RNA sequence: GCAUCCGUAGCUCAGCUGGAUAGAGUACUCGGCUCGAACCGAGCGGUCGGAGGUUCGAAUCCUCCCGGAUGCACCA
RNA sequence: UAUGAAGAAGGCCUUCGGGUUGUAAAGUACUUUCAGCGGGGAGGAAGGGAGUAAAGUUAAUACCUUUGCUCAUUGACGUUA
RNA sequence: GCUUGACUGCGAGCGUGACGGCGCGAGCAGGUGCGAAAGCAGGUCAUAGUGAUCCGGUGGUUCUGAAUGGAAGGGCCAUC
RNA sequence: UGAGCCUUGAUGUGUAGGAUAGGUGGGAGGCUUUGAAGUGUGGACGCCAGUCUGCAUGGAGCCGACCUUGAAAUACCACCCUUUAAUGUUUGAUGUUCUAACGUUGACCCGUAAUCCGGGUUGCGGACAGUGUCUGGUGGGUAGUUUGACUGGGGCGGUCU
RNA sequence: GUUUAUUAAAAACACAGCACUGUGCAAACACGAAAGUGGACGUAUACGGUGUGACGCCUGCCCGGUGCCGGAAGGUUAAUU
RNA sequence: UUUUGUAUAAUGGGUCAGCGACUUAUAUUCUGUAGCAAGGUUAACCGAAUAGGGGAGCCGAAGGGAAACCGAGUCUUAACUGGGCGUUAAGUUGCAGGGUAUAGACCCGAAACCCGGUGAUCUAGCCAUGGGCAGGUUGAAGGUUGGGUAACACUAACUGGAGGACCGAACCGACUAAUGUUGAAAAAUUAGCGGAUGACUUGUGGCUGGGGGUGAAAGGCCAAUCAAACCGGGAGAUAGCU
RNA sequence: AGGGUGACAGCCCCGUACACAAAAAUGCACAUGCUGUGAGCUCGAUGAGUAGGGCGGGACACGUGGUAUCCUGUCUGAAUA
RNA sequence: UAAGGUGAUAUGAACCGUUAUAACCGGCGAUUUCCGAAUGGGGAAACCCAGUGUGUUUCGACACACUAUCAUUAACUGAAUCCAUAGGUUAAUGAGGCGAACCGGGGGAACUGAAACAUCUAAGUACCCCGAGGAAAAGAAAUCAACCGAGAUUCCCCCAG
């Protein structure tokens, strides 16, 4: 399903409003995208459906520190 | 998206530059080829590592440079045995080959290939100034003559 | 409720692009010639939307209005 | 190297009008051969030596000598092409 | 002819409406105008010319100001 | 290739004129081997009037400047405006070429007894396509509703203060 | 031929034919939050939609209105800055 | 019962018996009553506990003003001789009752909306695999053999067996009339009627599900129910109406 | 206390008040023994794509309102005793 | 614990007991067909069809045991592709389903009220889904206060309509 594999980011519900202020239900969906990460350690690519908030902070935690939380988490990359 | 050079890509540089550079340059495409590496705190203070100790070769050879330099610069004389010139003209040419042999019996060794000979090829007798280009630039000078042989 | 812009022979418009002074086509008169068509050139037909400012000087720039337009807003 | 005419001036001739030098220059774009400098860099280098291991060679295959190999090799020109 | 009473704060007592409300009002206070003054003037001979509340806008205001000093915002007054 | 900006230079006629005085000042100063003025056209711009000025040129000159001009002058210095020529910068606009994201419902290999899927190889496409957020337009495709009362029944007509 | 099973079998619907239009195949379109499937294991001599309704003779005029298509200079205009 | 008005030929009721509709909680106001009284009273809770404790609070004894503030006064205004609102007047806590408010709110009754499920054993379409269609006619193309042509074309005869072809049983349909209408039957029977090798018919399975299906299209059909199925839930929806 | 007994039972019966009961299993609680478990002191360290912000919503009694605070789909992004 | 007793409709028959192996009650075991998470495969539930292994023999067979999937862990093997990795085969554990309400979370109406109706109300209710426990959830201040202080969370009465 659409759900984002390091942030865990998941479809949430909402609201349409309109100039009248009329309230119509709707969902909000993550930015998920399919990218293939080279892993430098197993030197290889290794495909993730992350959102682009999730791409974000790959850079900043770094491609190996992610993946071991996935493991802890059980995600089955 | 700073990330630290391993070598001279296209503008950005040469090894060892950490560069602020638009995410997908590296993100796919630099470190994944291994031309470079995400500028982080571990790597980033090892090529500094690797910087200061390139410098420190640096000095440690330009300064072992000056040893030489002053070990034969300051006096440290020294003379061939040549046929005798008889009133003048030597029977012979001092070449870089022989001048080097006679310094290196001295003790400081030097190879022909530093060895310049200023204005000529040592072809007279007698005293005859020198040069040696001891490093890439600091240069030298000594003093050397000629007697029989 | 603002913000912008436009106003010039009778007409359609240049604005004499922002002060060192009004132009054209059309309307009309005469003439050129010519039965009318049709052609041409002169002449005539504007004080420049109006009122305050500025400077030695603005129809032209500033203030104020009038009329027109386009925008905005917009849930008394 | 190209543009470049006011056919510059000046020179010389002059039929005193001119022409000639001559787009030559100046100027304006352009390029850096070689020579300046600096930094790299073939080729000439085959060799033997030291070792090795096998083979031929023996009474012993010791001696050698033939292979292969292994390590380290050498350039006067030469601040080389 | 001269003028701005088409005044400000109020208002005894009345009228008329189911109410919201509407109408009339001498007199009082402060300041005016016209008259020499007595006096008259709180719009127009009178009776139609109009729209509640909410919301928002404008001006004024020592009323308020979520720890305190401000402020925002709100209140009140004028007003759209 | 637009463009905000970088600095420089330059530009500045009512007329009168002293006229290449834009305005605004200070402004008798100015002027000066640093080369007195200065020659060589250096050109540009501009009134094509004139002006500054490229390197040499020679060797003491050089200049405020009355009628007038609003003003007093490219004598003079400061400060702005205009005109802006070039200059870097910062953002964009296209166009071209790449591959490495991404796409492949192209080929081939493997998982594999497999027209799924995944991985690999390769080709093609390619910073598009596609998707997310935001946003303009469109949208009886699909919804939730409204569509008044009086009235010789109602509707129509008329009326509502 | 089909149709209102249970008051209407018809001139209604369908029909072959005709024309317009969309669709280049990861097709349009449709069912699906999506994957996918149908279209079609088809490829414009195909498929979808629309109207007309064998055949014969024919199908005139209007693009102002409303749609659709093409154009893109200008006017106006969102998020963003 | 409903009405201006009913013996009314307006509604209701065959009869009897049973059942069947003003209640409950909380808060508030008013009346009655009891207690205490410028005071009254506790709530939760504690507690051998209907006591007692607990005064946390609540109401009242002071109001005026938008408020700050002032205060038996206060506001309005510069100020009121003024005017508005207040100042002599007992309240409070139980119990009962009359009301109101929120809850279904006396009871019964909608057509509907929404949510989650069950249904294509009927019927509609489609899919797969099987079956059925007596008998009698008409005699296409093609073919053969002649005649004709240079060869065709063409023509004649004979073979052939084409068709949403013909007549007509099974089968399928359902046009007319009669009967039947508290039926034999919640759609049939009798006598006639249409199709009857096809866009036919049928068996057995399968698939499409409710704002959806399916529909040679009638708003038809989707389990005797269809301009939005059935079942349960929201739900005792709501009903200025009877 | 109740129930039963041929009609209404303190003394008919079963019970009731009281007084007692567990081979075995098990709850609970205390104690205790093992198996892990680490107490104390000093010096450090002090949760970053986070807080915050832009956009769109939601939650706070609080419906965008002048709206703090909380959660975040999207786009950014600190200080850090 | 016992002089009576073989459950009921529901008698009868044939019997068992009477001082403690009748019966009855309780504790602990044994047995526990078939279907059902159903688990060897399949299936129209209570049925159909096996495989492997051990042990039986009357040579016709027979009796037990094991054989689902997923998650986790560990071994062994094992592609494209050299290592690897994917994948594969075993072995251990664990989970599957059911069940009243209460709880947390993921989704989430409309009727109705507003005397219509959109914002709003109904209502984060009904319902659906996930997960857990005997309770759950929450919980040890980047909290409140107001210049005085309080000191996690939960629950009740007030504050207060
Ligand atoms: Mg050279
Ligand atoms: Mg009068
Ligand atoms: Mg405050
Ligand atoms: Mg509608
Ligand atoms: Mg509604
Ligand atoms: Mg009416
Ligand atoms: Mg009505
Ligand atoms: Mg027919
Ligand atoms: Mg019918
Ligand atoms: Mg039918
Ligand atoms: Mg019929
Ligand atoms: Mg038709
Ligand atoms: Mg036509
Ligand atoms: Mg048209
Ligand atoms: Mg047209
Ligand atoms: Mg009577
Ligand atoms: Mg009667
Ligand atoms: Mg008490
Ligand atoms: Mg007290
Ligand atoms: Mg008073
Ligand atoms: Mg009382
Ligand atoms: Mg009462
Ligand atoms: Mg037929
Ligand atoms: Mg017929
Ligand atoms: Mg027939
Ligand atoms: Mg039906
Ligand atoms: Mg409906
Ligand atoms: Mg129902
Ligand atoms: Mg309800
Ligand atoms: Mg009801
Ligand atoms: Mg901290
Ligand atoms: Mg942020
Ligand atoms: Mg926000
Ligand atoms: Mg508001
Ligand atoms: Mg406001
Ligand atoms: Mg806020
Ligand atoms: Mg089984
Ligand atoms: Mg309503
Ligand atoms: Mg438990």
């Amino acid at each position: 399903s659409r759900v984002c594999q390091v942030t865990g980011k998941r479809p949430v519900t909402g609201n349409n409003r309109s100039h009248a202020l009329n309230a119509t239900k709707r969902r909000f969906l993550p930015n998920l995208h399919s990218h293939r990460f080279w892993v430098e350690s197993e030197k290889r690519f290794v495909t993730l459906r992350v959102s682009a908030k999730g791409m974000r902070v790959i850079d900043k935690k770094g491609i190996d520190t992610v993946l071991a939380e996935l493991r802890a988490r059980g995600e089955k990359y | 998206m700073q990330v630290i050079l391993l070598d001279k890509v296209a503008n950005l540089g040469s090894l060892g530059d950490q560069v602020n550079v638009k995410a997908g340059y590296a993100r796919n495409f630099l470190v994944p080829q291994g031309k470079a590496v995400p500028a982080t705190k571990k790597n980033i203070e090892f090529f500094e590592a690797r910087r200061a100790e390139l410098e420190a070769k640096l000095a440690e050879v330009l300064a072992a440079a000056n040893a030489r330099a002053e070990k034969i610069n300051a006096l440290e004389t020294v003379t061939i045995a040549s046929k005798a010139g008889d009133e003048g003209k030597l029977f012979g040419s001092i070449g870089t080959r022989d001048i080097a042999d006679a310094v290196t019996a001295a003790g400081v060794e030097v190879a022909k290939s530093e060895v310049r000979l200023p204005n000529g090829v040592l072809r007279t007798t007698g005293e005859h100034e020198v040069s040696f280009q001891v490093h890439s630039e600091v240069f030298a000078k000594v003093i050397v003559n000629v007697v029989a042989e």
